């Protein structure tokens, strides 16, 4: 088992999933299209501001 | 470039805090599990296992 | 100075081109759910209207 751990844009938060281009996901990170595993997102506009 | 985060910008400009979690669910020899109590060995029935 | 609901202005697009990954920064877009035609995949067509 493995664990990423990350901060990026909110709006881009849908970005990261199999099949799926635009600005984070073809220069900064990529993903399988047969992936199985678990991802988990919140805001954390509390801190990093 | 940059990820300027200020608390004036509103729903999707907000940093988001995301991590992913990559699992290995194949025929291989295990290293992690949950927690279970394992039991003794019966042979020679119709059992499950 | 949008309209109200029940008189929504229409709006006609012609000759040009589009350019569907600059318009990001133009709202907080707090939901972009997309019909048959992917957004991904929004670049590569060609539209009557």
């Amino acid at each position: 088992v493995y664990a990423d751990s990350f901060v990026i844009r909110g709006n881009e938060v849908s970005q990261i999933a199999p099949g799926q281009t635009g600005n984070i996901a073809d220069y900064n990170y990529k993903l399988p299209d047969d992936f199985t595993g678990c991802v988990i997102a919140w805001n954390s506009n509390k801190l990093d501001s | 470039q940059s990820y300027g985060f200020r608390p004036t910008y509103g729903v999707g400009h907000q940093p988001y805090r995301v991590v992913v979690l990559s699992f290995e669910l194949l025929h291989a020899p295990a290293t992690v599990c949950g927690p279970k109590k394992s039991t003794n060995l019966v042979k020679n029935k119709c059992v499950n296992f | 100075r949008f309209a109200s609901v029940y008189a929504w202005n229409r709006k006609r697009i012609s000759n040009c081109v589009a350019d569907y990954s600059v318009l990001y920064n133009f709202a907080p877009f707090f939901a972009f759910k997309c019909y048959g035609v992917s957004p991904t995949k929004l670049n590569d067509l060609c539209f009557t209207n």
